[PDB]
């Protein structure tokens, strides 16, 4: 449940350091 | 959106101090909460509703659920005595700080604050100017709310207040200044300065005459 | 250690451009988001814009959109605050913040913190205080009022340091004006009303003005 919550939250300012983007 | 907090909470020493946080469906989101001590940066205390940063002491811990949010202390000490603010990340453009809370560990019993109201003087006077000054001193807890009359109006406009500052003996004082023009200052029966501090509120008056 | 080193204190007047700085160093500055926090004095913590330096992604509180622009440098790790046209009530303490990428390695929260930039707008320049007294009428409250002076700080004292017992000098307000005030206020048994002489000291080095001013009862 708090996974999901995390997931959900963090997925609003998630970046990825990979660039280019896949 | 907003998120609601207590704008002042007071404790013993040793007993565990409760913080709360206040929104919609806040529980469906993840909490963190903020120290900051006067003059200083704001800290992280807690991080996702419950996790301690590193160099953060265990007593502190957290909680969400519903429509509220919880910071507590346990075993409050002298040094916890601090603003703390609860944010959130709301949607994507939005984050939110609450409007903090001023936790105060009790040194000392509860002082009601003495106030004395000063009207304009008569050099102030030939200046063209009015001021109105309200000092407040030796209260404690450190935190009062002012209000004006005008007769027995509210007044906002032309009214400036300082955040209580610590004296010498460890209480706090304030003050807080109302601006008129000679002619505003003549043409009222009286003018009032309230401060309310714990519940209870102290008023003083002045009138032209 | 990771840290963020804000730019100086910044004095500036209305309608002028201002870029303030924040330079982070101990980490890895694309892979993190840079936010600023604005608080007037005495105020809480507002929330204005945040930055991914990754790739310059900025989002924006929808009431400072329009005023202010975010931007960093990736070969510097610097990220900028930038004011096209300040205003007064733009005087505040300015915070710059780490904020995590949203992974589980991270923490996903402000957890770093620059030390604050103070910025004041005002439209004065240097001017002298003018000190009011506030006359008195078992112990009495009297002070003096300093009024309309720039810059910051005023020192007061009274009877050349003898009076120090009940006095408060409080700090200065900012008045729409661009010009500062503040009172200075001490209590003494009121039968000494008579005989005693009180005089508080106002001094204002950046103006390079001292004042004497004694309060009396009035009649």
């Amino acid at each position: 449940e708090i996974r999901d919550k995390k997931q959900e939250v963090r997925a609003l300012f998630y970046r990825s350091d990979i660039v280019p983007l896949k | 959106y907003e998120l609601t907090q207590p704008p002042s909470v007071s404790v013993a020493p040793g007993t565990t101090a409760t913080i709360t946080c206040g929104g919609v469906d806040i529980g469906s989101t993840l909490v963190h909460w903020y120290q900051q001590r006067p003059g200083q940066a704001p800290l992280l205390v807690i991080y996702d509703d419950s996790d301690r940063p590193s160099g953060i002491p265990e007593r502190f811990s957290g909680s969400n659920s519903g429509n509220m949010a919880t910071l507590t202390i346990s075993r409050v000490e002298a040094g916890d005595e601090a603003d703390y603010y609860c944010q959130v990340w709301h949607s994507t453009s939005a984050v939110i700080f609450g409007g903090g809370t001023k936790l105060t560990v009790l040194s000392q019993p509860k002082a009601a604050p003495s106030v004395t109201l000063f009207p304009p003087s008569s050099e102030e006077l030939q200046a063209n100017k009015a001021t109105l000054v309200c000092l407040i001193s030796d209260f404690y807890p450190g935190a009062v709310t002012v209000a004006w009359k005008a007769d027995s109006s509210p007044v906002k406009a032309g009214v400036e207040t300082t955040t209580p500052s610590k004296q010498s003996n460890n209480k706090y004082a304030a003050s807080s200044y109302l601006s008129l023009t000679p002619e505003q200052w003549k043409s009222h029966r009286s003018y009032s300065c309230q401060v309310t501090h714990e519940g209870s509120t102290v008023e003083k008056t002045v009138a032209p005459t | 250690e990771v840290q963020l080193v804000q730019s100086g204190a910044e004095v500036k007047k209305p309608g002028e451009s201002l870029k303030i700085s924040c330079k982070g160093s101990g980490y890895r500055f694309p892979s993190s988001w840079i936010g600023w926090v604005r608080q007037v004095p005495g105020k809480g913590l507002e929330w204005m814009g945040i930055i991914y330096p990754g790739d310059g992604e900025t989002r924006y509180r929808a009431s400072f959109q329009g005023q202010v622009t975010i931007s960093a440098d990736q070969s510097s790790n610097t990220a900028y605050l930038q004011w096209s046209s300040l205003k007064a009530s733009d005087t505040a303490m300015y915070y710059c913040a780490r904020h995590g990428r949203g992974v589980r390695e991270v923490i996903n929260a402000f957890d770093i913190w620059g030390q604050g930039t103070m910025v004041t707008v005002s439209s004065a320049s240097t001017k002298g205080p003018s000190v009011f007294p506030l006359a008195p009428s078992g112990t009495a409250a009297l002070g003096c009022l300093v009024k309309d002076y720039f810059p910051e700080p005023v020192t007061v004292s009274w009877n050349s340091g003898a009076l120090t017992s009940g006095v408060h000098t409080f700090p200065a307000v900012l008045q729409s004006s661009g010009l500062y005030s503040l009172s200075s206020v001490v209590t003494v048994p009121s039968s000494s009303l008579g005989t005693q002489t009180y005089i508080c000291n106002v001094n204002h080095k950046p103006s390079n003005t001292k004042v004497d001013k004694k309060v009396e009862p009035k009649s």
